[PDB]
């Protein structure tokens, strides 16, 4: 049952950058939300 | 601990993250936080 | 004591405090129940 | 800071009859008035086949079996509620302040949501109630 | 005495294809599965 | 009181009224054991 | 059938028949001379056929209220005062279970602690000297809304779910877990249970104690509810028999049962409350439909 | 001496077979009602 | 499991030392109720 396979991994690290947005605040309210923006642009939507 | 912002906001779908019932987790106690209701609670509301 | 029977104990994958104390037959969140199981002999054991 | 990653959710699988394979064992057709209906039965009529008799012995006469089989009848049901601050929530917005508007798009998912998990739920216990039945009916093998 | 069809078990719909787990017995294929994908999740056992 | 003590019942003949229609209705004067290690049993008996 | 659009169709008739009994239509001439709020408002014309439930506004010195200002949910008594000044004036269920017999002293001493002023001891003191306690003071209802200003307005509920407004955050009934015991032979029957309050006294030699008990049960019925507590108090009933004889006070029995109102058995949670950092347990009863019957004696 | 009568329950899974189209299911569209009240309006859907 | 389990008299005094065992009225109603035997046994049993 054992046998070698040619698979399509990673090669590298994933990223992770602030927006100003986060950066806002995390400086005031000491907190983050993770995909703000992507988030913010679908709050109001039917779509949310 | 605020629970509003999973009550409300978006969300993002994961295919058979359980395969086994939550029934069993949530009665017994397999996490640090949860938050159970089973009528539906009006209190997602008072965004003060 | 000279006289404790075998057949009942020690042939067995069994605890040797004589009382068995294995809490998957306790109430749980019952200390008042729990120290009647680790103790009490107006109850009996189970197994015997 | 403290983050706070990612928010997912459960997908509540559906379920067709017509696929699972218990709709073989089925056949089913919608009848509008089976509420009113009192009983459903049907209605065979068997005749048996005779043999010629040997010598100096009685003969079977014409055998003419009727039989008629029943209806049971069975009901399922789903209760959903929507509490009445989201009843207020629902259609009348207050003011146009983007916390209303959040409010109502929410009650509006959360009803359509529920009347889609009581439309499953409906479907299941089809399937629960019919396997029920058929357990009812099973005789066990030793005597079959 | 004759008649054709029977209006209240037989009556015109849509057919589709589907897979099905199959047994041979003889000559007889049955279709052979469980439903435990109908009772993954639900307040409800399984009632085999 | 003898035959209880020595069966071992050890609690008193229940009472008139609501103790009697409290067995009646039908009930369990006994706490369920604090420990348990197989689930159920129940054993009648006749004399031979 | 369709199944989703019939649903849809009994939302929409729900939701119509909400607004049939909120706005009123108007078949006044309705010209066009008004300004457009006015406009806006003959449009809609509120009325209150709408919460469905009835309250009460009440005012009480603020020395009394010391954790119902913080924890929304309380039943209230109304204490009639000789005073002519405050003629009635309005008291906790915690305040009037310190003197309760049935809460322990350390729960008793606890309570007190969060209860100690002058104004408090003064009242406590008044319903000493008052002769019975069941009809000096009296059920209220259930508290909503405290304002807290000088003197504190509190409103309070006469019937129906309790809530301010808005219809959320239903708050619900808060008894202390000591105080309450449910008399039937399976508790929690089946359904919602019928949340009741029952006064028992008791006399330790020299003067009457009274206990204030909160029950829960299956039993609609006040006859079988009276019939199962003698048979729960009939030894105490006992010694009454007793003292109602060589006493001369102005009563004439045991005890006597209020209904509160309906509750759900799901709706029933523990819980505590802490005012001041006393930790203090409490059986908080959720969503409750507040229904007073009348108070019935059992000697 | 006695005869000491005893029952045992037991776990067991326990497989169907049926013939296919046994019996037919006559049944309704989902009737939908609604109930309103103060705090909450469940709605109900029934089939027959 | 393989837990000897061992029943003695000393066991099957609470299921034999009931007052219904010593009482003697129904036993006494039924066989008073129970129809009289037939004349060969009659004669043989019924004399003294």
């Amino acid at each position: 049952y054992i046998s070698t396979q040619v698979v399509s991994a990673p090669i590298s690290y994933g990223h992770f950058i602030m927006g100003k947005e986060n950066a806002v605040t995390a400086i005031a309210y000491r907190a983050i939300m993770a995909d703000f923006t992507q988030f913010t642009v679908n709050a109001g939507t039917e779509q949310q | 601990e605020n629970w509003q912002a999973t009550e409300i906001l978006p969300k993002i779908e994961a295919p058979l993250n359980i395969f086994n019932d939550i029934k069993t987790y949530t009665a017994e106690q397999l996490f640090d936080n949860l938050r159970i209701y089973f009528g539906d609670d009006p209190s997602r509301y008072n965004i003060s | 004591t000279p006289v404790t029977t075998n057949i009942n104990f020690f042939k067995l994958p069994h605890n040797p405090r004589g009382r068995e104390s294995c809490m998957m037959g306790t109430d749980p969140h019952n200390e008042e129940a729990a120290r009647k199981a680790l103790y009490d002999h107006t109850q009996t054991d189970s197994d015997t | 800071f403290e983050a706070l990653l990612g928010i997912y959710c459960n997908k509540i699988e559906w379920i067709n009859f017509f696929t699972t394979p218990i709709a073989v064992a089925a056949n089913v057709i919608r009848f509008n008035d089976v509420s009113r209906m009192t009983l459903g039965k049907v209605l065979f009529f068997i005749q048996l086949p005779r043999v010629a008799t040997g010598n100096d012995v009685t003969a079977p006469k014409e055998t003419t079996i009727m039989v008629a089989k029943h209806s049971e009848k069975h009901p399922i049901n789903i209760s959903f509620d929507l509490s009445a601050a989201c009843l207020e929530h629902l259609e009348n917005t207050f003011k146009n302040t983007v916390i209303d508007q959040i409010l109502n798009i929410n009650a509006l998912h959360t009803v359509l949501r529920s009347l889609k998990n009581s439309a499953d739920s409906l479907e299941r216990g089809l399937i629960h109630a019919f396997m029920q039945t058929l357990l009812r009916k099973s005789p066990p093998q030793f005597i079959v | 005495d004759t008649n054709n069809k029977s209006e209240i078990f037989d009556k015109s719909r849509a057919y589709a294809d589907l897979k099905l787990n199959t047994l041979k017995l003889g000559d007889k294929l049955v279709a052979f599965d469980h439903l435990h994908k109908v009772y993954k999740n639900t307040d409800v056992n399984d009632p085999l | 009181t003898w035959i209880r003590h020595h069966v071992g019942i050890e609690k008193p003949n229940p009472s008139e009224g609501e103790a009697l229609n409290i067995i009646t209705f039908g009930g369990i004067n006994k706490n369920p054991p604090s420990i348990l290690l197989h689930g159920q049993q129940a054993i009648c008996e006749v004399i031979l | 059938m369709n199944s989703k659009s019939s649903a849809r169709a009994a939302i929409v008739d729900t939701v119509e028949a909400v607004k049939k009994r909120k706005y009123i239509s108007i078949e006044a001439g309705t010209l066009n001379n008004v300004v457009e709020k006015e406009r806006k408002f003959l449009k809609q014309f509120l009325s209150g056929r709408e919460n469905l439930r009835i309250a009460a506004r009440v005012f009480t010195p603020c020395e009394l209220l010391a954790p119902e200002l913080e924890n929304l949910g309380m039943l209230m008594y109304r204490f009639e005062t000789d005073v002519d000044n405050p003629k009635i004036l309005f008291v906790g269920l915690f305040f009037l279970c310190s003197n309760a017999f049935n809460v322990s002293a350390c729960v008793r001493t606890a309570l007190t602690t969060m209860y100690t002023n002058s104004m408090v001891d003064n009242v406590l003191s008044m319903i000493n000297t008052c002769k019975y306690l069941e009809d000096k003071v009296s059920l209220f209802g259930v508290t909503s809304l405290v304002s807290c200003g000088s003197s504190c307005l509190l409103s309070c509920v006469m019937q129906g779910n309790v809530y301010d407004a808005n219809k959320e955050n239903i708050h619900g009934l808060t008894v202390l877990k000591e105080i309450f015991l449910e008399p039937d032979w399976e508790p929690r029957q089946h359904s919602t249970q019928y949340v009741y309050v029952v006064h028992v006294y008791k006399e330790v030699l020299s003067k009457l104690q009274y206990g204030i008990y909160v029950v829960l049960t299956s039993f609609q019925n006040e006859d079988l509810v009276v019939d199962i507590l003698r048979q729960y108090f009939e030894k105490e009933r006992f010694l009454f028999l007793n003292y109602l004889i060589n006493s001369n006070t102005t009563l004439s029995y045991f005890g006597s049962v209020q209904r509160i109102g309906r509750c759900a058995t799901e709706d029933i949670k523990s819980g505590f409350l802490q005012y001041r950092g006393i930790t203090l347990p409490v059986i908080k009863l959720e969503n409750i439909f507040v229904d007073l019957s009348e108070k019935k004696v059992f000697v | 001496a006695a005869t000491l009568v005893r029952t045992d329950n037991f776990d067991v899974e326990c497989l169907l077979y049926s013939s296919r189209a046994a019996t037919s299911i006559i049944l309704d569209d989902p009737t939908v009602t609604a109930e309103a009240k103060d705090i909450v309006t469940t709605y109900n859907f029934t089939q027959h | 499991d393989q837990v000897v389990q061992r029943i003695d008299f000393a066991d099957i005094l609470p299921s034999v030392c009931h007052p219904i065992v010593h009482d003697s009225t129904i036993v006494e109603r039924l066989m008073k109720n129970e129809p009289l035997p037939t004349g060969h046994r009659f004669s043989q049993l019924c004399q003294l």
